[PDB]
């Protein structure tokens, strides 16, 4: 499953 | 002069925050962060004591950098024509909290009850300073590996801490509240405290609950790793979608799952040595 950052926003 | 005092290295990280360079102050060798910031880039302003004007994350900075804390210190800063230069504290050996989860996956319980303590902390103290941080995450999250030590980092977001409604929101929308997405309203500290919730459910399962604006407002929480009762409840009464129904952050540290916390050199002994 697919983890990822989330750019602030 | 910024050139004559720091001596500049590799760029650490660039993005909405600015770009960041890892870097190490001539006088004594300390390591610092870098940090650039372009003028044009800064949407909120504020004023220091002496009535200068200088980014809001500047303001908030200086509020929460005296003494000793789970905060990341502002050591300095510089205005130049375009932008405004800060320099920040390095922490030597450190890895982030969001790399920290990719690697190691789902945290053991012990290892997130140190760390989220110590993230407790450090926001009580930003709202003792006056400040709302606004954006907690594992991304904004640095580990001393060494010490066991966590620091929050990364201000750019916040705002003075108040008892009214804020409007007005620019930090990471996974981890924001169901009511900012709703209504595009919160109050501060109950934000926080939904923010903290899907922290902890992203350390003891290895990624955050919710992804869309639909599974943030649906109210349910699902584990997808094995987690203690004690521990689904915290995390769950954390991400009640009332914000009256969230716990204080008093009910949080006195939560049966927050017990017998590790010392941070215990915690760095155990799981980061
Ligand atoms: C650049 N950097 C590292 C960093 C930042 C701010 C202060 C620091 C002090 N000592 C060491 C490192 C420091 C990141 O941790 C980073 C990298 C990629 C993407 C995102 C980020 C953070 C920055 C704010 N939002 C997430």
């Amino acid at each position: 499953r697919k983890r990822r950052r989330h750019p602030s926003g | 002069p910024l050139e004559s005092q720091y001596q500049v290295g590799p760029l650490l990280g660039s993005g909405g925050f600015g770009s960041v360079y890892s870097g190490i102050r001539v006088s004594d060798n300390l390591p610092v962060a870098i940090k650039h910031v372009e003028k044009d880039r800064i949407s909120d302003w504020g004023e220091l004591p002496n009535g200068t004007r200088v980014p809001m994350e500047v303001v908030l900075l200086k509020k929460v950098s005296s003494g000793f804390s789970g905060v990341i210190r502002l050591l300095d800063w510089f205005e130049r024509p375009d932008s405004f230069v800060l320099i920040l504290e390095r922490p030597e050996p450190v890895q982030d909290l969001f790399d920290f989860i990719t690697e190691r996956g789902a945290l053991q319980e012990e290892l997130a009850r140190s760390f989220f303590w110590q993230v407790l902390e450090a926001v009580r103290h930003c709202h003792n300073c006056g400040v709302l941080h606004r954006d907690i995450k594992d991304e904004n999250i640095l580990i001393d590996l060494n010490r066991g030590e966590l620091k929050l980092i990364d201000f750019g977001s916040g705002a003075l801490l108040k008892d009214t409604v804020y409007t007005d929101f620019d930090g990471t929308r996974v981890y924001s509240p169901p009511e900012w997405i709703r209504y595009h309203r919160y109050h501060g500290r109950s934000a926080a405290v939904w923010s903290l919730g899907i922290l902890l459910y992203d350390m003891v399962c290895g990624d955050i609950p919710f992804e869309h604006d639909e599974e943030i407002i649906g109210g349910q929480v699902f584990f997808r790793q094995r987690v203690s009762s004690e521990c689904q409840h915290l995390i769950r009464w954390c991400l009640a979608l009332r914000p009256s129904d969230r716990p204080t952050f008093e009910e949080i540290q006195n939560h049966p799952w927050m017990q017998d916390v590790l010392l941070p050199q215990e915690t760095a002994e155990i799981h980061l040595h």
